[PDB]
């Protein structure tokens, strides 16, 4: 036994009203009624102008203050030459060749 | 809202108990207050401590997220038995057996990590050998002192 | 045979394994019908106000008002100082105060004794 | 147990619910469709064995030990449908189920953006408020003394009446707004 | 045309997804075979593990006493 | 094509 | 994603599943065939029909709504009510 | 809009493991009612699905062919 | 300080001579002018306080409390003008007069060079607060709440009167600037013990201390919105201000007198925060959160280390802004559901998205999300109390769990979940209410950019 | 890994303990045993900023490999021979550590047989 005839009649009437409501949720072709309202610009406004701003800020406000941009000194190998000095680092001791 | 629909003292006569059950909108044979030991419950019903998760989810509730109706007497800990908090729902494994399995598994794992720490594994090698008196200046030794001569040999 | 389900405080008995669910006696039928009647009356009384187009506000639930009044206002007029409330109020009220007092007092006596004797490493400690 | 219309579950309904839950938890145990198909026909045979038991005491006892059988032999994480309570997508879109009365609180610059929709909504509200008094006097003339016994609602009886307490069933939001 | 849903049968496949999937599967097996051919020691081993029993006592310094 | 009205609260304010 | 259902499509798929059931002859079946009184099916068979509807359309019908669907038309109407078709 | 379903008569369970299930059910006096409902999963383009080592070795033939061509290319390139 | 006292008193003719529809706009405009003028108090030096006269000075402790106080009046006027719109015009002007008079007492409470004048203004702040609560509170229990608020403060402070007059007779002066240099070490005796208690328990009640805090979940809840804003945001912080002044005179006895009260706070912030996990009244949840946050300020003042005073005054300013905004949010929902039950109105992000974002920001600042000054004060107090004892971090850290737990539960109960069906009077958010939320939150987030102005006299 | 069974399921008397060894003099059994020659100067690997683990007796091949890897950027597949030299010399150092371990094991066997010969003697 399924629904009673009262419950069947109520579900049919509610079904009719529900389908009427859901069909009346649709839009008109005029709706929505709206009010009356350069190829690499992303490479310019988002890359290049922040590079300009940050380079100015680092170069003339951050590097002008002591120990703000502290950098690890570059790695000196036996056989290198200093750019500020010219003193060639002497190479390593001759190897006890293994293979 | 009025005074005789607000909670009152603990019912001691059966007609006051019936008036309390009529107030809390529930049957007199279903109405059970908290035991009068002086904890401030008064006539408030002792509902059987079920979480709101255990309620029938397919029912057309008045409050679907709380799974609770209008006029229904709330549990004293209704803020505690919401579905965002303490769940009393039945679990397929017994609670005591779950506690046995969890405590035994955790205790066995801790004991076996202690066994592995007491008897650790290693490789069949010597110590790693470092030059310059076991790297005295590199480890932060002061150069005005002088360490004992650590000398490694060939093999 | 099978291991029987043990209900706990945090793991209730299922409805299907409950024996009192299977009571076909007529007094349980009257209880279930009377509970259905109370719930149907409250449901009707709710959704008459809830579907009313003239209503624009809060359908006040006296169960919720009654619960919030029971949690706050009715606690002290239904308090009786007896043995149970006194032992639970002195065990849970001034118990941990005593506990943390002796813990922090013992720790600070130990730390001050180590500091004034030159034992505690306070080498770079200059923020305090 | 807890039903809106009936005050209880009958023995026949308890057997049907045990049968459905046994097939679902068995399908959770029996992932592949042919293996579940075989064992589901075996479980149907077990349910069709004790079908014609006339002693309600013996039938209730068999149902009770069958529930014990099921509780010992259920899947720990059974299959749940996604929009079913406990599923991964259950009550997911409740944050988009905005009620209808919020449309009454719009500014006129965004009500005029949809002229036909609100011009059609006004006759819904009109039909609702002139159906309301007829369906209230329908409810207070049909309900027995002592309140309604069950939570069931009557249909519309006349040609022109709408069914009583209909607005929050018809104007509920869609499940996918 | 876009993929239309079907009922109780195998869905419509694009040629493009099949040739992309087969290209990356062949790329996976090409890379595995390439790096196993050239390296061959990151899996099997780089240097031979010596046997410590095979070392004589003369190089390990054990005077027989 | 069968565009449905999305009910949302008043985002004007 | 998620193609919208219609009443005709739900009807075709419901009768399609019921024609694939060996205890139903596909020459007698209509949309209004009561399962217990026209097709003569058992209550266990009606539960299996509702479960095949669940596996067909991918959502669960609850038991209080499962027990009251006694023809294919009420099943199509229930799936229409729970899917909001012909919006 | 309108979607035309395939025929309900074509999904027969001969040639499927549903046939084996019906045989092992009818060996003990049972009968399977929902075989033709499940018959689409084991037929059509969803029949003859690959094994696990067949799933892992997808594109192993073309990858090995490109491997042999590249090894021959670097063998010719050194000389 | 007389460039601030006289405009605050000229706010009385500005509200009693105004046209009947202009009495909110004029008072809002000129109180915002006074709040813009308040920035001149930021002339602070690393050595000397900004010393104006024999009666008034302002160091870096009193300056942020003054700027917050003079800022809070326009926000209270915006908050309290909706629910007092049906009020009589004379009682409306009397309410504005009580707010102006309370600001007037507060700005010369924080600038009192001398401590008995501090006492007179400190207890003068009771009477407009008492009248606002017991006159424009909504429910029945405003009368009882005003009784508890009056008689905890007076019972704590009438021994403070005798103690301060004893200091005037013994040391010769109650000028704070003199007592910076004439302070004697307070030895161990029972007389000096009750000297310490009489100097401290008034401010213990005003903070509030745990166990003595029973006035506050009645006084803050039964008040109107302006009363709750000024009670949470300023009137609790009189206790921290007064303790930071008066523990100058209580050394080295505080070093062994603070031990019970620190416990009462270190346990109290565990209890009251836990109470916030079970509060059905949302406004009471915010009240117990205020108790839980001021417990840290009590601990930090009683351990009297520099990091503790910096963190305690940062926590005072930050909690003033955050708690005032949380009370205003609770009012913004009370003016739509006409109840304070937190479980009643749910799912409010589905209906009010920007107001839900203001709830989100106030809850994140409540749970001390870095780099807010909430977290700066919270963190610095936790640093100093780790230096005090290494075990306190447990009572700190568990608190920082529970402080998160009710801060998001308040966000999940009210704003998230399924909306309540039957409540349909949920209006869209007014421009006034969002203006109130933004004027709370935007100064609070701007103070994360430059927090050194809210870190006290020993930055 | 069989030494785990020889030390745990066996005895710890004849097995060398890992953390404290060598427990013998290095001259005990070696006539004229030469020292280990460190190739890289301490200032050279100071300026090469090597990790303190990496400053072992075979750091000079690593210094050559890092100099190559800097000097061959972006061709990051062009210093395989220097890396192979460093890996081979690390293998040689590992072999020397294995020789020290086997030396300690054979000396503890020698002491065990010595004390057994002394116990059977008198
Ligand atoms: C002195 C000059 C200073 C200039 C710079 C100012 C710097 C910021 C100051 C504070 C800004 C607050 C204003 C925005 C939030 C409040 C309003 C709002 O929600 O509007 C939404 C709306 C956009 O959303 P919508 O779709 O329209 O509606 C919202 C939806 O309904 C649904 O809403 P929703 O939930 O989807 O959207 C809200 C969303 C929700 O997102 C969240 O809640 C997540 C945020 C927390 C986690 C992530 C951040 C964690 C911390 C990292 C960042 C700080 C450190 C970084 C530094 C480096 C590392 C140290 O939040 C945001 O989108 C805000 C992004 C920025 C967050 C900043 C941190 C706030 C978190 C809480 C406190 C944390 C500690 C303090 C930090 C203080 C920082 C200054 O925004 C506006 O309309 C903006 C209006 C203009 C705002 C002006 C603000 C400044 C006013 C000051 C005036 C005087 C000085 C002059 C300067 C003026 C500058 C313009
Ligand atoms: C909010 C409720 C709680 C409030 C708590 C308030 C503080 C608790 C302690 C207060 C003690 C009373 C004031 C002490 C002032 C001390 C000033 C001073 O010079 O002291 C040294 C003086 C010493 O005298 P002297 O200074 O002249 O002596 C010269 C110095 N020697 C000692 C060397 C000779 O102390 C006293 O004379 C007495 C001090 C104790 C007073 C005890 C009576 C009051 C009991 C407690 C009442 C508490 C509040 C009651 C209400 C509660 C709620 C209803
Ligand atoms: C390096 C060492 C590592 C050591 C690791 C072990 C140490 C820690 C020990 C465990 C502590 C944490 C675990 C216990 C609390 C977990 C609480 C929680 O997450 O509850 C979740 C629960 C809902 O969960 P669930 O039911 O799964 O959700 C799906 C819905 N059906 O949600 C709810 O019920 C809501 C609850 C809200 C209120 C929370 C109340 C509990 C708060 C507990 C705080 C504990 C603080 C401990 C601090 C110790 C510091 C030393
Ligand atoms: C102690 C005790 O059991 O006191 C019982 C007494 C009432 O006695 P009764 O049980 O009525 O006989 O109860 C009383 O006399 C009242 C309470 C006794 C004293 C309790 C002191 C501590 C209370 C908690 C303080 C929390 C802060
Ligand atoms: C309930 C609401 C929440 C709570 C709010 C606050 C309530 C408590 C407020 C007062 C707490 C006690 C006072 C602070 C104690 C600090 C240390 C101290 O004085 O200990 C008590 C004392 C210890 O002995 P000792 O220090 O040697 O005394 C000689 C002093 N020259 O001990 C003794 O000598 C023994 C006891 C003697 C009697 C003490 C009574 C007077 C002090 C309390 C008033
Ligand atoms: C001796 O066994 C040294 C090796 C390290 C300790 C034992 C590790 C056991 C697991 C690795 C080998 C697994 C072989 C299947």
């Amino acid at each position: 036994s399924g629904y009673t005839p009262d419950e069947k009649l109520r579900l049919q009437q509610l079904r009719e009203l529900r389908r009427r409501w859901l069909k009346d949720q649709e839009l008109s072709p005029r709706e929505p009624v709206l009010p009356p309202r350069r190829h690499s610009i992303f490479a310019f406004t988002h890359v290049l102008i922040p590079v300009w701003i940050i380079h100015y800020y680092l170069k003339y406000h951050v590097t002008t203050k002591p120990y703000t941009i502290v950098e690890k000194k570059p790695r000196i190998f036996p056989g290198d030459t200093i750019l500020e000095t010219g003193e060639v680092i002497p190479p390593m001791k001759e190897f006890p060749d293994q293979h | 809202i009025t005074k005789d629909m607000l909670p009152g003292p603990y019912p001691k006569t059966p007609e006051e108990r019936a008036a309390a059950a009529k107030k809390y909108n529930m049957r007199v044979e279903d109405y059970e207050p908290y035991p009068d030991d002086g904890m401030g419950y008064g006539d408030y019903p002792k509902l059987p401590d079920r979480s709101q998760q255990e309620r029938d989810p397919w029912y057309d509730w008045d409050h679907p997220d709380l799974r609770l109706n209008w006029g229904e007497p709330m549990h004293w800990d209704l803020d505690m038995y919401i579905r965002n908090r303490v769940d009393t729902s039945p679990t397929p494994v017994n609670w005591n057996l779950m506690c046995k399995h969890l405590f035994g598994f955790v205790a066995f794992m801790l004991f076996m990590f202690w066994v592995g720490e007491t008897y650790p594994t290693y490789q069949p090698v010597g110590p790693k050998q470092y030059p310059y008196n076991n790297l005295y200046l590199e480890r932060g030794g002061d150069p005005n002192k002088e360490p004992e001569p650590v000398v490694h040999y060939e093999i | 045979s099978f291991p029987k389900y043990e209900p706990s405080r945090l793991a209730s008995l299922p409805t299907t394994l409950d024996p009192a669910e299977y009571d076909i006696s007529s007094e349980t039928r009257k209880a279930q019908a009377e509970r259905l009647a109370i719930r149907s009356r409250l449901k009707r009384e709710y959704q008459l106000q809830y579907n009313d187009p003239s209503r624009r506000g809060v359908v006040e639930d006296p169960a919720l008002i009654r619960w919030t009044c029971a949690r706050s206002a009715n606690v002290y007029p239904n308090f009786r100082p007896n043995t149970k409330t006194s032992l639970l109020g002195a065990l849970f009220g001034i118990g941990p105060l005593i506990f943390w007092y002796y813990v922090f007092k013992t720790d600070r006596d130990r730390k001050e004794k180590l500091i004034q004797e030159g034992k505690l490493d306070r080498t770079f400690n200059i923020s305090y | 147990a807890f039903l809106p219309s009936a005050a209880y579950l009958t023995h026949q309904q308890k057997v049907l619910q045990l049968y459905k839950r046994a097939l679902r938890h068995l399908e959770s145990r029996c992932v592949h469709r042919d293996k579940y198909r075989y064992f589901a026909c075996l479980l149907r045979a077990r349910f069709d064995e004790h079908k014609n038991e006339k002693d309600m005491v013996k039938a209730t006892q068999l149902l009770r030990e069958a529930e014990k059988e099921f509780w010992h032999g259920q899947h720990p994480q059974p299959y749940i449908f996604p929009e079913s309570p406990g599923g991964t997508s259950y009550e997911r879109y409740e944050c988009y189920k905005v009620p209808e009365w919020c449309l009454d609180d719009w500014h006129p610059s965004e009500k005029a953006m949809y002229p036909d929709y609100f011009a059609k909504r006004e006759q819904w509200k009109k039909l609702r408020r002139e159906s309301w008094e007829r369906e209230v006097k329908q409810l207070q003339e049909e309900t027995p003394v002592g309140g309604p016994r069950t939570e069931a609602l009557p249909p519309a009886r006349k040609q022109g009446d709408l069914p009583p307490l209909w607005w929050h069933i018809v104007t509920r939001p869609r499940e996918r707004p | 045309a876009h993929i239309e849903p079907r009922y109780r049968q195998f869905p419509q496949l694009t040629r493009s997804q099949v040739i992309q999937a087969e290209f990356f599967s062949a790329t996976m097996w090409f890379w595995i075979l390439w790096r196993f051919w050239h390296d061959s020691d990151a899996v099997l081993g780089h240097f031979p593990y010596p046997d410590p029993s095979q070392w004589t006592d003369e190089e390990l310094g054990i005077p027989p006493d | 094509g069968k565009r449905l009205f999305i009910i949302k609260p008043s985002g004007f304010y | 994603d998620a193609p919208p259902l219609t009443l005709e499509g739900i009807k075709d798929r419901v009768l399609y599943v019921l024609k694939l059931y060996d205890k139903i002859d596909p020459e007698k079946l209509s949309v209004n065939s009561h399962f217990m009184k026209d097709l003569g099916l058992d209550s266990l068979d009606q539960v299996e029909i509702i479960m095949a509807m669940e596996d067909e359309f991918g959502f669960e019908i609850p038991d209080i709504d499962a027990e009251k669907l006694m023809c294919p038309q009420e099943i199509v109407d229930y799936i229409a009510d729970k899917k909001d078709v012909y919006e | 809009s309108k979607m035309e379903l395939p025929d309900y008569k074509q999904w027969k369970i001969e040639g499927t493991p549903l046939e084996t299930v019906q045989e092992k059910l009818a060996a003990r006096g049972l009968r399977d009612p929902w075989g033709r409902n499940e018959a689409w999963r084991y037929m059509g383009g969803f029949a003859n699905n690959v094994s696990f080592v067949g799933a892992l070795l997808k594109g192993f033939k073309w990858g090995f062919a490109a491997f042999v061509v590249a090894v021959g290319a670097e063998y010719y390139l050194e000389s | 300080m007389l460039k601030y006292i006289i405009p605050t008193m000229m706010l009385m003719p500005l509200t009693w001579l105004s046209k009947n529809s202009m009495i909110w706009i004029n008072t809002t405009l000129h109180s915002l002018l006074i709040s813009l003028t308040s920035l001149l108090l930021l002339n602070q030096f690393g050595d000397n306080s900004l010393n104006f006269s024999l009666t008034f000075f302002s160091d870096s402790l009193s300056t942020p409390l003054l700027i917050l106080t003079m800022w809070l009046l326009p926000l209270m006027l915006m908050a309290s003008q909706h629910h007092l719109s049906k009020e009589n015009l004379a009682r409306k002007k009397l309410f504005i007069s009580m707010l102006i008079l309370l600001q007037l007492f507060l700005i010369m409470t924080f600038t009192a060079t001398e401590l008995i004048f501090f006492y007179i203004m400190f207890e003068a702040t009771l009477v407009p607060t008492l009248i606002i609560i017991t006159r424009w509170g909504n429910q029945t229990e405003r009368l009882n709440a005003g009784l508890y608020f009056l008689f905890y403060t007076l019972a704590g402070s009438l021994p403070l009167l005798v103690a301060l007059i004893y200091i005037q007779n013994t040391m010769g002066s109650l000028n704070f600037l003199i007592l910076q240099y004439w302070v004697q070490p307070m030895p161990n005796s029972w007389s000096n013990t009750f000297m310490w208690l009489a100097c401290m328990m008034a401010f213990m009640v005003k903070m509030p201390l745990y166990g003595l805090h029973l006035w506050l979940p009645k006084a803050h809840v039964e008040a109107p919105i302006a009363g709750s804003m000024v009670l949470a945001a300023i009137l609790l912080k009189l206790g921290g201000y007064g303790m930071m002044r008066i523990t100058l005179l209580l050394n080295p006895i505080t070093d062994f007198m603070a031990y019970p009260f620190i416990m009462l706070s270190l346990w109290g912030m565990i209890m009251t925060s836990s109470i916030c996990l079970r509060q059905t009244d949302l406004k009471s949840l915010i009240a117990y959160s205020s108790v839980s946050h001021m417990a840290l300020v009590i601990v930090a003042i009683l351990i009297q280390t520099p990091w503790s005073y910096m963190g305690a005054t940062a926590l005072m300013i930050a909690h003033g802004l955050t708690s005032s905004m949380l009370f205003c949010l609770a009012n913004s929902n009370y003016e739509r559901v006409h109840s304070r039950t937190m479980i009643l109105a749910r799912g409010l992000q589905t209906l009010l998205p920007l107001m839900a974002a203001w709830w989100l920001l106030a809850s994140l600042t409540n749970l001390a999300l870095p780099p807010s000054i909430n977290l700066i004060g919270e963190l610095f107090v936790v640093m100093s109390t780790f230096s005090w004892s290494n075990i306190t971090i447990i009572l700190m850290g568990l608190n920082m769990v529970i402080t998160a737990l009710y801060s998001l539960y308040m966000l999940i109960t009210t704003q998230r979940g399924k909306h309540t069906h039957h409540i349909n009077n949920i209006l869209p958010s007014f421009t006034r209410e969002n203006a109130l939320m933004s004027l709370h939150m935007l100064p609070l987030l701007l103070l994360s950019l430059n927090p050194k102005i809210i870190l006290g006299p020993l930055y | 890994g069989a030494h785990l069974a020889r030390r745990y399921l066996g005895d710890a008397s004849v097995e060398p303990e890992p953390l404290r060894m060598p427990t013998f003099p290095p001259d005990y059994g070696f006539p004229e045993r030469k020292e280990r020659e460190m190739v890289a100067t301490q200032q050279e690997m100071n300026d090469a900023q090597l990790v303190l683990q990496q400053r072992d007796y075979c750091a000079h091949y690593l210094i050559r490999f890092l100099k190559c890897k800097r000097d061959s950027f972006p061709n990051f597949l062009a210093c395989k021979h220097e890396q192979h030299d460093w890996d081979y010399c690390e293998h040689l150092d590992y072999v020397k550590r294995m020789k020290e371990f086997e030396r300690e094991r054979r000396l503890l066997q020698r002491k065990k047989r010595r004390e057994q010969r002394e116990a059977d003697m008198a």
